[PDB]
């Protein structure tokens, strides 16, 4: 997955305001030491861009991770027992017609 | 099996109730496949009628009627032995 996280200013324009990340690529801090029970966080990257809207344009950072999903759970609980159930179909072909 | 791995959160390892289940999954896989290998190795349509040749009793079977709970009491011993103390 991408999830993201649209950091923005409302009532002020770019010529009232301007957001940058303070650090460059060491702002967000914290990220490794995340534990999720079904997910790991790949990478984590960092946009500091502007959006035009009809009001006029307002600066934007852009905070956003890439959530990988753990398989092990699922292969426990989802692929294995319909894998033994499908093992049990091909016993009927050793029981006489 | 579906019905335990509920009310608990989505962890990617196995718990120690996972590979009890497991375990009885397996012995109640060998069970039927213990049956499936008495029932190609039968003969006759008929039974017994208490009273031709007849079917015998397979060596599987009583075999199985010792094997099976014996080795189900083994991993008892086992698997309540090391979790409790641990
Ligand atoms: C999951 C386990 C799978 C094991 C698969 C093991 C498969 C395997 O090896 O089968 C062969 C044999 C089958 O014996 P079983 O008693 O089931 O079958 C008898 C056997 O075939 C005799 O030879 C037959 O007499 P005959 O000669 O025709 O006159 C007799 O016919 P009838 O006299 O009634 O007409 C048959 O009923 O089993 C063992 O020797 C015990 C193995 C125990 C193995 C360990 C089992 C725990
Ligand atoms: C998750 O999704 C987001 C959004 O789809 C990804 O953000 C995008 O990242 C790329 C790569 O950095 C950006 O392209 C760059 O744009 C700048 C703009 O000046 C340009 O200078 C670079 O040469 C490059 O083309 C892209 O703009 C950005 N998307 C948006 C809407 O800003 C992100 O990479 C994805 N992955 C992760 C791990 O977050």
């Amino acid at each position: 997955q991408n999830c993201t996280l649209e950091i923005e200013s409302y009532g002020y324009t770019t010529d009232d305001i301007e957001f940058y990340w303070r650090g460059d690529d060491n702002a967000v801090t914290g990220v490794t030491k995340i534990e999720l029970p079904q997910f790991s966080i790949v990478d984590y990257k960092l946009i500091t861009k502007k959006v035009v809207f009809s009001t006029g344009s307002y600066p934007r950072l852009s905070l956003s991770f890439k959530l990988k999903r753990n398989i092990g759970y699922f292969i426990l609980q989802t692929y294995m027992p319909s894998i033994l159930i499908t093992i049990l179909s091909w016993v009927s072909f050793w029981i006489n017609y | 099996s579906i019905s335990a791995r509920n009310s608990l959160p989505k962890v990617a390892y196995a718990t120690a109730m996972d590979w009890f289940i497991a375990v009885c999954y397996a012995f109640v896989f060998s069970a039927l496949i213990e049956f499936a290998t008495v029932n190609y190795f039968t003969k006759r349509g008929y039974a017994w009628d208490g009273k031709k040749t007849f079917n015998s009793v397979s060596k599987i079977d009583r075999l199985s009627r010792i094997a099976f709970p014996l080795l189900f009491g083994i991993f008892n011993l086992v698997y309540w032995a090391t979790y409790l103390n641990r």
